[PDB]
């Protein structure tokens, strides 16, 4: 999620430390708006379109 | 020293070895150029003998492509690797002495 770059082509990010909102640094951990670096799709099965 | 966690794999083993360890002068030297486009990994390779003993031959010649990988990862530092141990000789260790 929001990595604070753009990337370049073709390239996996592999990374698990999560990505500073909000100023805030974070040992992995929440604080003021320290969101998870990642995000699972949550496609509940039979969805809509 | 560490754990695999990898994915790719490129390996070409037609196998012999003919170090020949001697200190005379220098009569061989080989070449890489390291770049990457797109992701595309690209290593170009020659080899060529030489006179010279200490400093580097000033001359000309060509470099060709010898191999691509699509690594797709972002790079931004590199060592080189050297092998060196010496018999029961040495006592210095082979991290310690050589």
């Amino acid at each position: 999620l929001f990595r604070k770059s753009n990337l370049k082509p073709f390239e996996r990010d592999i990374s698990t430390e999560i990505y500073q909102a909000g100023s805030t640094p974070c040992n992995g951990v929440e604080g003021f708006n320290c969101y998870f670096p990642l995000q699972s799709y949550g496609f509940q099965p039979t969805n809509g379109v | 020293s560490s754990a695999n966690n990898c994915t790719f794999e490129y390996v070409s083993q037609p196998f012999l070895m003919d170090l020949e360890g001697k200190q005379g002068n220098f009569k061989n030297l080989r070449e890489f150029v390291f770049k990457n486009i797109d992701g595309y990994f690209k290593i170009y390779s020659k080899h060529t003998p030489i006179n010279l003993v200490r400093d580097l031959p000033q001359g000309f010649s060509a470099l060709e492509p010898l191999v691509d990988l699509p690594i797709g990862i972002n790079i931004t530092r590199f060592q080189t690797l050297l092998a060196l141990h010496r018999s029961y000789l040495t006592p210095g260790d082979s991290s310690s002495g050589w």
